[PDB]
């Protein structure tokens, strides 16, 4: 887990292949083993002296033949040409004299050899070891194999004893064979510089500005002097929101299946090459040896994305227009910089092949400079590969943004530079580039609602045949656009799955890289404003400058809010791609309708709320074009039902209610009220007999609960009269004056319930009076306002062992009304003073 | 932010194309809208998104986005469409508005009928000077009032009035107010208003003596 | 789709008023507000935005300081508290909504209000003054004369003048107002008439500035 | 102080080693978010304390061209960052406050001879969810422990103990206690529900530009307010970023997962339940099975307090007033 997702994971690295050679598996061919979380490696299991017979023997390989293999850095230091008048000391007069040494001492490399490899290959000393008195002892019980197989005894088995293990790698030349078949083809220190550079991740308010560091070092260039151009000679259309990349496209482990990999970013040119060394198909050799030669392929390579660009736009995907264009060229080029730089997100054949080739290339050519592993300075080498090369592509991205350019066309009059979207992470440009392509969509979808079925020539009209001939179907394929799974109706972008679930998976990336990148440790610079702040480094060289790295993007971006897909989408998005409807990407408009119709949560139309009625909560990706829930599937609101959007009464309570619902009922046995939410167990079987019947008890529950929520509700909506005071042409002919008109209707029925509850105790009290058993209206709704006291201001009801306050009274018969008995109008009052607005009347002024 | 829009006074005749343009400073890439406004009344939003034409808009109004430079396009001049347009950006901070385009209706050159009305003897009893030159039914806009007091510039004296484009005939009318102290009122003998016209010869002299 | 704004009045320099601005059937709680003004007879000018939820609240860099903006939205209201009132400020002042609902102050004014004027200036309200304007022989050019009163002093909020109770209509060019050196309001009324009929017909311009209930019908010859 | 007269309130009342001790580091913990948000900026209540407070805080930290964002900023920046330069160790003001915390939960338990609790020694302490979302774990934590309680004691008193119930703990007068309690308690705690619900519904994958408040909830996905306690209520109390438990509430005693969709159609909605927690809904309206149970004797024997009260308090009215009539 220390190692970082670019590093390159188990490097036994043969072009997607190995030593056990295989094809396109999983991403042991070739990197991230964390991520990979199973053991790849099985050079563990090679038994601790096997893992001799390689410590000894394989490590010595690698490490120190390496150390005249590539520690060996080179013979290329010979330095002639220039002469050196003063060195102020000696410290090479043993570097190199025992470097040709190093290969010709009998006391360090021929004992390297015939005395230390006395203990590796030639074993004079250790002789093929075959007892330990002051060598090697074995644990026999699972490496007895390795003595007869390997030291002295037969050595005769499959590839399952050579071949894996690192063999022949250090000069090994047997000549021994002739071949006279010819089986050819025709033959054949450092400057640093630091910037500020003004990213614009926005068009809008953005509180702060951004300012990314990032590390030009001119010594890593070509060398000067710009345009030059002349060359030439050098389709896939399914977002890929799958993952983990098997071995064909997909997004890397840790962003599998979240958000998606753009049509043009999986075709982009440098992602479809194995190498560098293979950019152009007439050169066939390693080409890469200077700084400019490497630039030089880069140079190509963008041409030729510049050029496959233009064959793709214009005007394929343009309508001879250049925004088109000129968007995805500015998309392409941030994804070559992430693609060299080594942090894209994405995966495919090819890549994770480029990769390991670039870090060879950025390896020889610019390595020399990295090197302080621990540093010291900072202007120092880079500290480490990554950061080199992320230098490399800071600076010599001008050199590629304008051989981009010239691929395409633009070069003088149709270009009029260096955008900077190549500082946004890689999430963020795909997530902006497919909700761009979703908003095309839409808008195409919309354009034909918006036309046909706004009312007759407005929203809002009679809906005298609505459908003009069939609107509703128009509404009808908006659904099945937004719901369909993409074979019924179902646009490109998400694959198989609905826009809903595509953008919950989105959103839960989004908010997991927020609370990562501020529950961090090591982070850039901030400008406090938000929620999951606690990390160590939030650095910068000067003011306001964030480090350039994923997680300071995050917190600069956090910070300024846009803590969520929705709010940094409409911070970023261009205005209008939207759709005719004004639809922004901040509210949250939550729909419900028959379970989205390919895919399914858990059935299609009968198995639950979701199947029929729908409920899911996104920003304007609803399956109604934002204000058309009435304007499609006609006739316009209903005065009642703009009460559901106002939402300042809601809806809990049906039959006796404040809430704008019943259930009935118009009998004897049984009217009730009901509440929205819940059901009511009709079962009398919670109840037994001759008492409070079955059906009494859930009422009666059901009744004082309805008493004091509504009372509570009514003083709510009243005194405080949810503005005070008091409280269409205002809020209080709609909306208001409309629940109003129903707790009178409600009550009603409730009195209606009570009354004829009292009548089912003529069916309950003609056995229990003269308790009365249950009491009436009246006297309940007294003990009721009673207790309201008694609970919250006497310390808990039970407190009622001592009723006096002994002055309160005179408040408390003046809220509750004297004389017990009289309480229908401490609630018929409170609906008579239910007024002062409706009443309304006048009013006085 | 500023909105340089330009030109300031565009005219043009019924049945022509009239283009606009709002060039922005910085990058609003698209967040720039369109308003019109008739004299005396509010100003009504014709185009947002820099070309998303509002509902209910005359359909002849087309917006286009070139970078930065922003054109209105009025394909077919009508006499409704005579107003003030104003290209207010919405992206960020200021959000401020054009310097503002007048349209008006281009027609024949006319002459300025000049007028060199006296003060009144009440006014003189009041005590300033109400000297008054005038401007009648002139086009186009363009025109130049100089006052000389007994053949003597004057500057910082006088004020200037504009009447909009008259709807029946397209022209306008001008009203130069000339106010003095009685002092140097009667300190002098001949005032006179002299009119310099794009559609005159050469400049006009009204003048009078107050004796006269 | 109803805006009302209130509080213009005529202020000391200096001194401090606060605008109000109301909503109709428009939902005035997630749509950003602005101001504008417009001095008179010229170009608009943004003033001031609010965010939906008043968290975002932008000024003009001018009016910074000196104005503010704030929300009410249970009593649906928008108010602009202005101090320190300097004699440039004078202007109609409209208070205009996001025609999209959105996160942001600043955004395309949809619906604008009628306006308010906010006059500013140390004048004191004084009743206007006329003045005729007799022709003469020298102006019967072309068989056409000119007859007009000048209104002299009358500020504030510019006044009504006819001719002849408003029989005559052609050829009337009541010029604008104008604003001169002693904060005063002025303008003419001139208005053509063929010099045939000069002296044969009786002129009257009647004048009425309403803030100073003045009612000034004068005969010219 | 507070810490300190916190874990007085919490611990010695119950001597479990952990629930007592567990329960007292979450209180300690939600009060040092509190103190951490009145600091900030960020507290939803406006109190005769904290509004003086919070005025001369933007006082303290402000100036004349710093707005209300800037000030904001500053007070987070000087609570969160280290904002305070010491001879010892970099400690930010909120780490100096934590270690108070911890100072005057000592002085506690010194006092009572106990031994300092593991939880309490964490050095470093996780983000403060959002100030409602706290509130709303506390509520739910609280009504569920009191739900346990107040629904035992119905158990085992009113509605029949293990001792046939008439013969059981009750002579049908302390009964009317246990189910009093229940009933009393109950109802209030309805009410704060639907309230709670409907702010989270609005309230929910907000950010701070679209959040009513500026503060932001990216943080909480969840569709319903169940939902969240769901995944929040899920595990058992320990004293980190899990301040609530909730067994056998509502219906019925197993945990989750009793029923899986996953064998029938996935998925399986709660997530997870802990008690079906839809069921808050439904033991709030008093249509659980538990209370199903106990409904019939409850109702009955409310009735008859409510008789012989409303008896009483008719004639105490008539009592202390004397005015009207006797007593």
């Amino acid at each position: 887990c220390g190692a970082r997702s670019n590093d390159l994971l188990i490097k036994r690295g043969w072009r997607t292949s190995g030593k056990s050679d295989r094809k396109k598996n999983f991403e042991l061919c070739r990197k991230c083993g964390h991520y990979e979380k199973e053991v790849p490696t099985k050079l563990d299991y090679v038994p601790q002296f096997l893992r001799w017979l390689t410590e000894w023997i394989e490590d010595f390989y690698r490490e120190k033949q390496n150390l005249i293999d590539d520690m060996e850095r080179h013979r290329e230091e010979c330095t002639r040409e220039d002469h050196k008048s003063k060195e102020g000391t000696s410290y090479c007069s043993t570097c190199k004299d025992k470097c040709k040494k190093y290969c010709e001492c009998v006391k360090k490399w021929k004992t390297e050899w015939e005395n230390q490899e006395n203990k590796y290959k030639d074993l004079y000393e250790q002789n093929k070891n075959k007892t330990s008195q002051k060598n090697t002892s074995r644990y026999d019980d699972y490496v007895k194999d390795f003595f007869e197989k390997l030291e002295a005894n037969y050595s005769s088995l499959e590839n399952y004893i050579k071949g894996d293990p690192y063999f022949a790698e250090y000069a090994t030349k047997l000549s021994f064979i002739l071949n006279p078949s010819d089986a050819n083809n025709p033959s054949g220190q450092d400057l640093l510089g630091i910037l500020q550079e003004n990213c614009s991740d926005n068009k809008r308010g953005s509180s702060s500005n951004d300012s990314c560091d990032n590390k030009n070092q001119d010594e890593c260039q070509k060398k000067l002097e710009k345009v030059f151009a002349s060359l030439t000679n050098g389709s896939k259309k399914k977002w890929i929101w799958k993952k983990s990349s098997g071995n064909e496209e997909g997004l890397q482990e840790e962003y599998a299946n979240t958000i998606g990999l753009p049509p043009r970013t999986q075709s982009l040119y440098l992602g479809n090459l194995p190498k560098l060394e293979n950019v152009c198909e007439d050169v066939k050799d390693i080409n890469f040896d200077t700084k400019e030669k490497f630039l030089a392929g880069c140079l190509i390579v963008s041409f030729h994305e510049g050029k496959n660009l233009k064959k793709r736009y214009p005007q394929n995907k343009n309508s001879g227009n250049k925004e088109n264009l000129c968007k995805a060229l500015e998309y392409s080029f941030a994804d070559y910089g992430d693609l060299i730089k080594g942090t894209s997100i994405w995966d495919n054949e090819y890549t994770k092949d480029l990769e390991l080739n670039l870090q060879n290339n950025f390896g020889k050519l610019f390595g020399k400079y990295i090197k302080k592993n621990n540093t010291a300075e900072q202007d120092t080498s880079y500290s480490s590969l990554d950061e080199l090369r992320e230098s490399w592509w800071n600076t010599n991205k001008k050199y590629i943004w304008t051989a981009m350019k010239h691929g395409a066309e633009m070069n003088i009059t149709t270009c009029n530079d260096i955008p900077t979207i190549d500082l946004i992470p890689q999430y963020l440009r795909f997530l902006q580039e497919w909700v761009e392509n979703f908003c095309e969509q839409r808008q195409a979808k919309v354009k034909d609602v918006i036309t046909n079925c706004k009312s007759c020539k407005e929203s809002g009209n009679k809906c005298k045949t609505e459908c003009k001939t069939k609107c509703k179907d128009e509404c009808e394929k908006y659904k099945k656009f937004i719901e369909a799974c993409g074979t019924a109706g179902g646009g490109i972008g998400t694959a198989g799955s609905p826009w809903s679930k595509r953008w919950d998976q989105i959103y839960k990336r989004y908010s997991k890289h927020i609370e990562d990148a501020k529950r961090n440790r090591k982070a850039g610079t901030k400008n406090c404003g938000t929620s999951s702040t606690t990390n160590a480094a939030a650095s910068t060289d000067e003011n306001k400058c964030v480090q350039s790295d994923i997680d300071s993007f995050f917190k600069h971006l956090i910070d300024i809010g846009l803590t969520t897909p929705s709010s940094y989408l409409s911070n970023v998005l261009d205005d209008n791609i939207c759709g005719a409807d004004k639809a922004p990407w901040t509210t949250y408009t939550t729909y419900t309708t028959t379970e989205k119709c390919n895919k399914e949560r858990d059935k299609s139309k009968s198995q639950s709320s979701d199947t029929l009625v729908v409920v899911n909560v996104p920003s304007p990706l609803g399956n109604t074009p934002y204000r058309y829930k009435y304007a499609c599937q006609c006739k316009i609101p209903t005065n009642e039902e703009t009460c559901d959007d106002r939402k300042e009464y809601m809806n809990q309570w049906s039959c006796g209610s404040a809430r704008t619902m019943k259930r009935g009922y118009k009998n004897d046995n049984y009217e009730l009220c009901k509440y929205n939410g819940v059901d009511v167990k009709p079962t009398t079987v919670r109840s037994n007999s001759s008492k409070l019947d079955g059906n009494d008890v859930t009422f009666f529950n059901l009744f004082e609960q309805w008493n004091k929520e509504i009372q509570y509700q009514i003083e709510q909506y009243m005194t405080n009269a949810n503005i005070s005071c008091i409280d269409n042409c205002k809020e209080k002919c709609k909306c208001y004056k409309l629940w109003i008109e129903k707790i009178n209707d409600q009550w009603g029925k409730q009195k209606d319930n009570y009354n004829k509850f009292r009548s089912k105790q003529i069916y309950d009290a003609n056995k229990g009076s003269q308790n009365k058993k249950v009491v009436s209206l009246s006297n309940f709704l007294f003990f009721s306002c009673w207790e309201e006291y008694i609970q919250k201001y006497f310390n808990g009801d039970w407190s009622k062992i001592k009723n006096i306050g002994s002055d309160t009274f005179e408040f408390l018969i003046k809220k509750c009304g004297n004389n017990s008995a009289h309480g229908e109008e401490i609630f018929s009052e409170k609906l008579k003073n239910a007024e002062k607005k409706c009443k309304e009347n006048e009013s006085t002024d | 932010i500023q909105m340089t829009q330009s030109p300031s006074s565009l005219s043009a005749s019924i049945g022509d194309r009239v283009t606009i343009t709002c060039r922005a400073s910085q990058d609003i890439a698209n967040y720039l809208a369109w308003y019109q406004q008739k004299p005396g009344t509010v100003p009504k939003l014709l185009i947002y998104a820099a070309s998303t034409l509002l509902s209910g808009v005359p359909s002849r109004f087309s917006g286009r986005q070139s970078g930065t430079h922003f054109t209105l396009t009025i394909s077919s001049l009508q006499p409704e469409d005579v107003a003030t347009y104003y290209c207010q950006k919405y992206n960020n901070a200021p959000a401020a508005f054009g310097q503002g385009t007048r349209l008006e209706i281009k027609r024949t050159v006319a002459a300025p009928s000049v007028f060199i009305f006296p003060p009144s003897d009440e006014q003189l009893k009041s005590g300033t000077a109400s000297v008054v030159c005038l401007l009648n039914n002139f086009y186009p806009r363009e025109a130049k009032v100089q006052w000389k007091v007994d053949n003597a510039l004057q500057s910082g004296n006088s004020q200037e009035s504009v009447t909009e484009q008259d709807s029946k005939d397209s022209t306008y009318s001008l009203s130069s107010t000339l106010t003095l102290s009685k002092a140097d009122y009667e300190k002098h003998k001949v005032y006179a208003c002299e009119v310099t016209h794009q559609g005159l010869s050469s400049p006009v002299t009204k003048s009078f003596n107050r004796g006269e | 789709v109803r805006l009302v704004e209130y509080g213009g009045r005529v202020v000391r320099p200096g001194g401090s008023l606060r605008l109000s601005c109301a909503a109709g059937g428009f939902d005035f709680d997630d749509y950003g507000m602005s101001w504008v003004r417009q001095a008179p007879g010229k170009g608009l000018e943004w003033v001031a935005g609010i965010n939906w939820n008043a968290l975002d609240k932008k000024y003009a860099d001018s009016v910074k300081g000196r104005f503010t903006i704030s929300r009410d939205n249970p009593k649906s209201s928008v108010y602009l508290q202005m101090t320190s009132l300097t004699a440039e400020d004078t202007a109609l002042y409209y208070c205009a909504r996001d025609l999209r609902n959105s996160i942001f102050a600043t955004g395309a004014l949809g619906n604008w209000g009628q306006g308010t004027l906010v006059i500013v200036s140390s004048a004191s309200t004084k009743g206007p003054s006329v003045f005729p304007l007799a022709p003469s022989s020298k102006s019967t050019s072309g068989g056409t004369a000119a007859l007009g009163c000048l209104v002299k002093d009358y500020f504030p909020e510019p006044v009504t003048v006819s001719w002849n109770s408003g029989a005559l209509t052609s050829g009337v060019h009541t010029f604008p107002a104008v604003l001169q050196s002693s904060g005063l309001y002025s303008l003419s009324s001139v208005v053509t008439v063929p010099s045939s009929s000069l002296g044969t017909q009786t002129y009257i311009c009647n004048v009425n500035h309403k803030p100073s209930n003045t009612k000034v019908d004068k005969k010219v010859e | 102080r507070e810490a300190y007269y916190l874990w007085k309130q919490y611990n010695p009342t119950g001597k479990g080693i952990d629930d007592a001790n567990k329960k007292a580091c979450c209180a300690i913990r939600g009060s040092f978010y509190d103190l951490e948000d009145i600091i900030k900026g960020n507290d939803l209540v406006h109190d005769e304390y904290t509004k003086y407070i919070d005025s001369k805080l933007n006082e303290i930290f402000g100036s004349s061209n710093t707005n209300d964002i800037d000030t904001k900023r500053a007070r987070t920046d000087w609570w969160e960052n280290e904002t305070i330069t010491n001879g010892t160790d970099r400690k930010t003001i909120r780490q100096l406050v934590w270690d108070a915390m911890q100072s005057g939960v000592r002085y506690a338990v010194e006092e009572k001879n106990e031994n300092f609790p593991l939880c309490m020694g964490v050095e470093h302490i996780g983000i403060a969810k959002p100030q409602f979302i706290r509130w709303l774990e506390e509520w739910t934590n609280e009504f569920c422990e009191k739900y346990t309680k107040y629904f035992e004691d119905m158990k085992s008193k009113c509605d029949p103990p293990k001792r046939a119930d008439t013969c059981g703990d009750n002579s049908n007068i302390e009964c009317k206690k246990a189910c009093a309690n229940y009933t009393n308690w109950l109802n209030p705690k309805r009410i704060e529900w639907n309230g709670m619900s409907n702010y989270y519904n609005k309230i929910y994958r907000k950010s701070n530009k679209e959040s009513e408040d500026g503060k932001d909830y990216s943080m909480i996905m969840a569709p319903t307010v169940i939902d969240y306690l769901n995944k929040r209520c899920h595990g058992e109390i320990n004293g980190n970023y899990i301040c609530c438990s909730c067994k056998n509430i509502g219906a019925y005693n197993t945990t989750s997962g009793t029923v899986n969709k996953k064998l029938q159609k996935k998925e399986t909605e709660c997530e997870e339940e802990k008690g079906p927690l839809d069921l808050m809904n439904e033991v709030l309206n008093k249509m659980d099975k538990k209370y199903s149970a106990h409904k019939m004797k409850c109702t009955e024997v409310y009735l008859e307090h409510v008789e012989e009260q409303l008896n009483e308090i008719d004639n105490a009215i008539k009592d202390y007033k004397l005015y009207p009539l006797d007593r």
